[PDB]
């Protein structure tokens, strides 16, 4: 089979984590424009027939608990899974409102042996976040 | 204007 | 058996090591472009080809504007990381 | 202008953090599969779709055989990293 | 939209085949890699690439070779391919005598540093470990 | 047999 089976009863979940405002202890700027992103994504994946869930300003503890909880749902009738992370970041890292969390910790919940009702189904992670502090000056 | 994440 | 890391796709907004850019009015360059390309092409193109169009749109149609010269006139390329084992069509 | 990191593709044999597997007689699982899929599909498919076939071949048709039980019956998924801005066809 | 692949030449295919490592590194001989290197040579020959096979390069020789290749005139070439067959860890491939950062190799071909490949696909094919994790699979 | 890289 060359193409994923996308005709389950449901396309699947689209979890959108929209972190705009961060604790002063983090020194991180408020992410003006991210509400526009979150609304754009909600409408885009609605039109693709995903069950969209928007979450705003989650701590790193809340991000992990949300992902754990979602990975423990029964996805048997779902074709796929989508997670969108909008936040500050570093290489391998996404920020909760109060500090960093390893991306691997989030995605590990959905491993083929740990989320059996998504085994063999596409698991899509869309990550708007920095991955370091390098700048690309471009070439004319 | 633009900001970095 | 299949690998436990199979069937993941990570659509990163930017290359490893780099900043990623966000416009205060229109949103991030990457999400703007991703939504535009999904709107235009999700009924016709395979997902990696949609994401390649996103790469081109971010790369060619955006350049930073900043009052800080250090951050001005900068560019961005997204980074598609695919452990998928099949083609993905949303229809 | 274009980004200086644009138009690169890194076709890694394995996922970040993982070992990659090589057969002493037939070569590495990844290169075996890559060469087979290019031979079969370079005149038919776009390059990311060829590499997706390579991912499936490595993931489904190989499993390690080792006299060391800790290294036995293990699996591998390659990792396609694309900063390409266009489709890539090897045929005219 | 598609890369222009009808330049006079498809391009170079550089194959670095590291099989035998200095004992002082502790790394194993990579039995089977010669099969890979010959498979790749024939595969990319059939695709009309100018294949150059290199064997058992030190880390210094890898960097010098990549530097030199990036300084060639690629104006008449459609693309560039580099295949690395070696030991590795995350972000690293091994010369016969020690590690080299993958970023140092690929930076030679950046759009601002190799102008005759600007806008052309630069393909790096990497057979090497990326750490020491094992994938136990799922039935 | 299979070996790791």
């Amino acid at each position: 089979d060359n193409s994923y089976k996308m005709d389950y009863p449901e396309m699947g979940l689209c979890i959108i984590i929209n972190n705009k405002n961060f604790h002063k202890s983090t020194g991180m700027t408020s992410r003006s424009g991210t509400d526009v992103d979150a609304a754009n994504l909600r409408e885009t994946f609605r039109n693709l027939k995903y069950e969209v869930r928007n979450k705003n300003d989650l701590t790193r503890e809340e991000i992990v608990e949300l992902m754990r909880d979602v990975s423990k749902e029964d996805h048997s009738k779902r074709s796929s899974f989508v997670c969108v992370l909008l936040s500050h970041g570093e290489e391998g890292i996404i920020f909760g409102t109060n500090g960093p969390v390893d991306l691997k910790k989030i995605t590990n919940f959905f491993r083929g042996d740990r989320c059996r009702s998504l085994t063999g189904k596409p698991k899509l992670f869309i990550i708007q976040a920095c991955r370091g502090t390098e700048l690309d000056c471009g070439i004319e | 204007v633009d900001f970095v994440d | 058996k299949i690998p436990v890391e199979a069937d993941f796709l990570y659509a990163y907004s930017t290359a490893p090591g780099y900043y990623s850019w966000r416009n205060s009015k229109d949103g991030s360059w990457f999400i703007q472009s991703l939504c535009a390309m999904l709107k235009q092409y999700a009924d016709k193109l395979e997902f990696m080809h949609i994401l390649t169009r996103v790469n081109r749109k971010v790369a060619t149609e955006f350049e930073s504007f900043s009052f800080d010269a250090t951050f001005h006139a900068k560019k961005q390329i997204p980074c598609i990381v695919s452990m998928l084992t099949k083609e993905l069509y949303f229809y």
